[PDB]
């Protein structure tokens, strides 16, 4: 197990980023200048011969303003000032400069950091990819770097945390064509997507947490957590160790079908905590409810196609084993008939850290679940009918096509788009 | 970094102006010596958004200030910012445009518009990525209408990529300033629909109508409306000059509020207004201002939007923030006003957040909305042409200046596109 | 939480709620500026059913103030609680209504009533869980018989599923104000009769017998009357507000109380009332207060009840209290008063315990009825009604204002339904 | 033995639920703070993995008031906030309200916390239902709570302690109609109601105790000793321990004749103790006297078909037996000639403890009777005389019917009481 690297563009991935990085620091124990006042943290960082570590990741961005604030902010220090690459104009939510015309332009920038970066690695699990898959350049961008990545290090884990369009809010209004053009360009190249609504992690702010007014600041920590679960079998020891590629062996049953869900838990604020006993059980009956997955589209809908239970800290694996065994059995809980085997279990032995400031409490046992269900299908036929509602009429076309795309790829991104809801139904059914 | 070079032209392009940099440079804490007096450090952040640094830390806005005739921008120069500009970016003529649109863009304009162009192409190099144009006037004047659409064909001809927008006052309904406004703006529309890709349609009407009822205002001057217009000038630049949870440059606003080309007229809005009687009763949350902004009563234009549909809708609030709350009052409005947003686009709200308020204000928010009720507007000003055009009232002013009336026919054709484009848009799939 | 807004039309309504502020805001320890000064922490747990929190502490009741003409809202403003409600809220008209209901229903206030539905519908909104409305008014002025009739119809058209509360005045039988109540009155209540779920009839003759004998009091004023009144309104809302051991809300109340949907008009009562003379003499305890609380002599309405039968009786108990006492003496009464009561309801009480009591007083009861003894009231306004209507009295004034003839007719009949269902159901099964 | 779950349920149950936790607390010791300054108190709490026991309870009203009292009160930090379920606006005392209209929104809710509460139980012996028969909440609610719990857990005990309507005190008008329509609702899914009144308990206040002032902190107070006595086999050894479903299986001959009263002796003022020996017959006798018992019906009047004598205390075994045999060969006392053995006798080690401050002496031995009496027909024959003596006119039936219910309902909730009236008839009579 060696390096896996990160790679956060966009404003959402960015502030992602900061987020998931200060959560690294934290628990490797790596002060906020970037001095280590032992063996398993050279996976995210770098040690520059000196005693000053240096993450291994690569900020991008088309716009000075978020990544201005890095800089400026008490993490200024802890990064290479090569990495964070900055552009000059923003792409305005517009796919088309983020790939084409804007885009075109800091692409070897990346890329040149990014080799720099591999070379240093006696191993190289995979890329992370932190964007929102609504905007300019976390859709525009993502696509071209999945594309440069995918020719230089076939083969290798690309990773990618998407920010998908709540069902429900929005906050911008061309983010169906910005969300179908990236989901065109990156279902050949990426290997899985875990992927978020805002939406949901607000709902679970309120009721799980008590906090009645989150902000980016908490979900950005919220979903630090989740990666925290999803690397921590490479960055610490214990029962059941589960690599970067097993995710794509166990999760992706077929190529076109990588998007599966999130959940965590426990979620619950300090108070609350006192009167819950937290058991295995408790923590693991939570994680299939419909009230604390991170995607708001409803588990029950659908069926199940893969499932990874990353256990951590203070947990016994014979109490995993029984409340698996426990859940196999519910009648309102389907797998698909075709996978007699869903679950790939993942134990570790290093329990979650405490955020100073944090809305969530000192939890000695945490689990995080990443599934592949087929109610994820429900999100992208809302996606499809938000983006025909708008093309029939050419919304908002013209923007795109003046920025050097062909009105061709807008057929083409639908009809792409359009088979893979196809493929959910073809897996979705058995004799 | 991000800069914009500001244009204003005319009697009321200058007078918004001066009212306009009063309100930037105590924001970002610049003496009226041009000197830098701010407690936060992050003002100067982003300062190079709208002032270039001259040596001794005097702070020199790049704005360029045009009217055929000294007047106006005389009292500029005596006013209490005056000594902040730049002495030679006032390009001054000596004989005024007489209100009508053919002087100030085809015989005295067109003399002047070389000189204008030197300052500005200045003022485009000394940036080092120049984002685009502001223009303030007024369609009913004749300086305005006239050197404005002047220098926004040049312009554009000249930076065909960047962005221009156009705070326009737009004539009033019901009490009019000019007779012959009809005929200047029907010409200068005709320009703007084709060279701007944002307006910003303001009307004194409502203006006076917000500072009545919504901010019990006994003796509104000038003094007052500008600031309004002002604080929505600001708001629309807040993301370039500061940093936020969620941010939105000019060009992230035109490309999500504009559908289609031809139709980007907006009409802007503020919150909180609040008359000084009235504002210890209320509570200053995220829910009231919301109310606020899509109150009909508050929008800075004649038109009432509940007349028609909303198209696409922007609101950027400024100071510390909720996520959550924004949302939640955005799907508020979405869901309760059913019918006020056309289906063909499944949602019209485009959100951005500013972490720093607006002077002493902790909490803050700017509507921009791209509603078809401004096809009243329009249909009003060419009724009125069609009235005076149809015997010619005024007519031997504008062919003495070299214009042809095959030009008011063409102009007056080409408006009449727009209303119905506007309408055909107004209608739904099902 | 539980919330409810206060609607006052008129010189009557505007006066009642005027001191019904002053007790309610009294109870919960709030300063006239609005702050809050009490020392239990109890009032603040349901402040939210009358107040809005607005920043610093300072709470502001939601009450919408409506009076065609300045004049009576003027007063309230330089009242001792005039700057504790919110500006906005007074909306007044100039010309006001010439106590009749024609111009305050149709031709005058149909021309404010959208104005007061824009002051409501934020009130609403500012709500969480909206349990109903109440209208203070009289039945025998022009604006509050007129305005609150139409208020009444068009917010039942916008909230049916919600309560609305009617504390209405109604004329006397001996000594009238207004020389054209019965035409008022008549038309008043055929409105009421079908648009509001309860009603609290109240008259100025029982008001002044019970200050003149109850409470020796030698120069009863407004002042005085209007507190009496207040009372009852507090003692019917404790529940929301404060914790008891038997609750009941405004729902609770209309669902035991009305048998029949047309039966909805009740008469209140309340206890203990005695002179500072008498204060020394009487015990306070359970039993002497129910025993006043059943008083013919202590009702608010003109009907002696013995007159008819009780259909419901409500009684709404308030500080430390015995439950066991409560339910003795409602023992007693019931046996003892056997034919007061219709055979055909088993029991006839409903009863409310609240912890807290009222000012300074350690007990007190708020009595309601559903007597048949009230068509007495009904009766004798249709017989002046038609002994005026039978030739015209005062109907070219009605007639003026755009009603019809055929309307008045109607409400005479509709009147005169409603007795004949009363006086069916006088009767017994055997 | 193990979990008995306690749902409380309007204002009535409510009420009762915290005299009878104050209760629970004070017998094992555990402070109003749940920390437990041994191993049989698991039937009714939850060890949260940290000294603090949380009650397995479920408190549902519909309206804040009686909830926030409790949210507020002294044992605040005892009960798991999400079990406090709470709504909006009450149920006005409308059954069709808390039935069809406000209660379907909430039902949901509390099924939640219920299946949540049964899973960390290894053994469920059964429910106990607090409600008031007449009114809102306490008897529509309720009602869809049965039908939801038996369609999850048939054949699992659903014991219930209802308030029902005292013959001659009332306190409300359109009780009839609420008591009678829960009734129809609640008699094919309860398995046995434990019946008291208020009338009743209010003359034993005046005469057994000495108390002229009481309230219902006195009668919940006292109601509490009913539940204690019920469930202290499950919670303490002894000789003869009677578990929660050995009452269903003496107590309920017929199915639908499931209404046990309640009785308890000794009930003494503390100076009225000095002159009383307390002996096992002293108390025994005062149990089958009308005289004591917490419903107003007089026993004498009809004939028994099963009692349950939960003796306590510092008690003998033989003297029991002599005491029964006693009261058997008494001619005034009569049971019911199909059923030659009726009682079912229960003794407990652990004495009844004082509340401090409580109007109840102490008392080294005590005894709690539930007796399944035909008496009991002359209430709700009272309950059906106050039913169509309204219903014939339409009394309040506008509200019910405007609520989403049916005028039909009306009618066929009283022709299935009218058959529980025959039932009674025809089991009272033999050749
Ligand atoms: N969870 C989370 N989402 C964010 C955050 N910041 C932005 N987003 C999401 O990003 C979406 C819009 O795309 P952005 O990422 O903001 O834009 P961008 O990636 O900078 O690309 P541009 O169009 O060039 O600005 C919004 O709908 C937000 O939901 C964040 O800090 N946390
Ligand atoms: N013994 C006893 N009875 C009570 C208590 N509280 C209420 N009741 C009884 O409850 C009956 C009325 O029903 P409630 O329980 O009060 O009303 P509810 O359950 O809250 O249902 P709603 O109609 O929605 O209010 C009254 O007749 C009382 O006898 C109590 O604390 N102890
Ligand atoms: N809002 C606003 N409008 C103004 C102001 N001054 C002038 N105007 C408007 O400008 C219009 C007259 O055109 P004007 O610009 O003065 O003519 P110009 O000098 O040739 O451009 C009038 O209709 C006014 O409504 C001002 O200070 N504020
Ligand atoms: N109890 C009470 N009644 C009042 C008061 N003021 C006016 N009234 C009654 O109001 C009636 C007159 O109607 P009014 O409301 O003044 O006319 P309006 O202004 O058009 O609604 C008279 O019959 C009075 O009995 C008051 O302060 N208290
Ligand atoms: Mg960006
Ligand atoms: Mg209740």
């Amino acid at each position: 197990m060696r390096e896996c690297l990160s790679i956060h563009i966009g404003q959402a991935g960015v502030q992602m980023g900061n987020a998931c990085w200060e959560l690294y620091c934290l628990e490797h124990g790596i002060q906020r200048d970037g001095i280590v006042s032992d063996s398993s943290f050279g996976t995210f960082f770098s040690e520059t011969g000196s005693g000053k570590h240096v993450p291994r990741a690569v900020f991008v961005d088309l716009e000075q303003t978020v990544i201005g604030e890095v800089r400026t902010g008490p993490y200024r220090s802890l990064f290479h000032p090569e990495q964070l690459i900055t552009g000059k104009e923003d792409a305005a939510n517009n796919y088309a400069r983020g790939h084409y015309t804007i885009g075109k332009e800091i692409v070897d920038t990346v890329m040149d950091r990014v080799r720099k970066m591999a070379d240093q690695c006696s191993g190289l699990q995979g890329f992370l990819i932190f964007h929102s898959f609504g905007g300019g350049t976390g859709s525009g961008f993502t696509s071209l770097l999945m594309e440069r990545l995918s020719v230089d290090y076939g083969k290798k884990s690309k990773l990618e945390f998407s920010v998908y369009p709540a069902p429900q809010i929005s906050t911008a209004v061309v983010e169906p064509y910005n969300s179908i053009l990236t989901t065109h360009t990156t279902l050949e190249h990426s290997d899985c997507a875990f992927m978020v609504d805002n939406e949901a992690i607000y709902d679970i702010c309120n009721r799980n947490l008590d906090i009645e007014r989150p902000t980016y600041t908490n979900l950005n920590r919220l979903i630090g957590q989740i990666v925290s679960s999803i690397t921590a079998s490479l960055r610490f020891d214990g029962a059941l160790n589960v690599d970067l590629t097993e995710f794509q062996t166990n999760l992706v049953p077929y190529p076109r079908i990588h998007f599966p869900l999130v959940t965590y838990s426990p979620i619950i604020s300090a108070e609350k905590a006192y009167h819950e006993q937290l058991s295995v059980p408790e923590i693991t009956n939570a994680c299939f409810e419909y009230s604390n997955q991170m995607v708001k589209c409803d588990p029950r809908r659908g069926k199940y196609m893969a499932c990874c239970l990353l256990y951590r800290g203070d947990v016994v694996p014979k109490d995993v084993n029984a409340a698996i065994a426990a859940i196999k059995t519910r009648r309102t809980i389907q797998f698909v008939d075709w996978c007699p085997t869903g679950f790939k279990v993942g134990i570790n032995y290093q329990p979650p850290t405490v955020v100073p400031g944090g809305d969530l409490a000192k939890v000695q046992r945490a689990v995080c679940m990443l599934s592949n269900t087929t109610a994820i299908a429900e999100a992208w036929a809302r996606l499809d009918h938000k983006f025909d509602l708008m093309y029939s009429k050419r919304a908002f076309v013209h923007w795109y096509v003046g920025e050097g795309m062909e009105e061709g790829e807008f057929s083409e991104a639908r009809e792409d788009m359009a088979a893979l809801e196809k493929d959910y139904e073809e897996v979705g059914t058995e004799s | 970094m991000r800069e914009i070079v500001h244009l204003q032209a005319g009697q009321c392009g200058n007078q918004i102006g001066a009212k306009f940099w009063e309100v930037i440079s105590d924001e970002h804490g610049i003496d009226p010596t041009g000197t830098y007096h701010g407690d936060s450090d992050l003002q100067l952040e982003r300062i190079n958004v709208y002032y270039n640094e001259a040596t001794g830390g005097k702070y020199v806005p790049r704005a360029v200030l045009v009217d055929l005739e000294p007047g106006t921008m005389d009292s500029v120069r005596s006013g209490p910012f005056g000594q902040i500009f730049r002495p030679d970016n006032f390009v001054f003529g000596q004989s005024g445009a007489g209100n009508n649109w053919a002087k100030g863009h085809y015989t005295e304009g067109a003399e002047l518009v070389d000189s204008v162009l030197d300052v500005v192409r200045k003022e485009a190099e000394s940036c080092d990525c120049l984002q685009g144009f502001q223009l303030t006037h007024s369609l009913g004047g004749g300086t305005g209408s006239g050197m404005g659409t002047l220098l926004i064909s040049k312009i554009r001809e000249e930076y065909p990529d960047r962005i221009m927008n156009t705070f326009s006052v737009v004539p009033s309904p019901k009490v009019s300033d000019t007779v012959v406004e009809p005929y200047n703006a029907t010409l200068s529309v005709h320009q703007l629909v084709e060279n701007t890709d944002e307006t910003y349609c303001i009307d004194n009407e409502a203006l006076y109508d917000i500072c009545f009822r919504t901010l019990k205002l006994t003796t509104p001057t000038y003094g007052d409306l500008n600031h309004l217009v002002s604080a929505t000038m600001s708001g629309v630049t807040t993301c370039l000059r500061f940093p936020g949870q969620l941010n939105a440059d000019l060009r992230k606003l035109a490309v999500n509020m504009v559908p289609f080309p031809r139709l980007h007229f907006f009409m802007p809005g503020f919150a909180p207004l609040t008359s000084r009687g009235s504002q210890q009763y209320r509570a200053l949350t995220v829910p009231e201002l919301t109310q606020q902004m899509f109150d009909a009563k508050n929008m800075m234009a004649a038109c009432d939007p509940r007349h028609g549909r909303y198209l696409t809708v922007a609101a950027v609030f400024r100071g510390r923030m909720s996520m959550k709350e924004v949302d939640e009052q955005m799907l508020n409005v979405q869901n309760k006003n059913s019918s006020y947003f056309v289906e063909w686009i499944p949602n019209n709200v485009k959100t951005a957040v500013c972490d720093i308020p607006p002077r002493g204000l902790k909490m803050s928010a700017t509507f921009i909305g791209n509603s078809t009720a401004i096809q009243e507007l329009f249909k009003r000003i060419s009724e009125q042409f069609t009235a005076m055009f149809r015997r010619k009232a005024f007519l031997h002013w504008y062919t003495g200046e070299g214009m042809d009336e095959m030009e008011f026919t063409e102009a007056e054709s080409n408006m009449n596109d727009l209303v119905s484009e506007y309408q055909q848009y107004q209608d739904a799939t099902a």
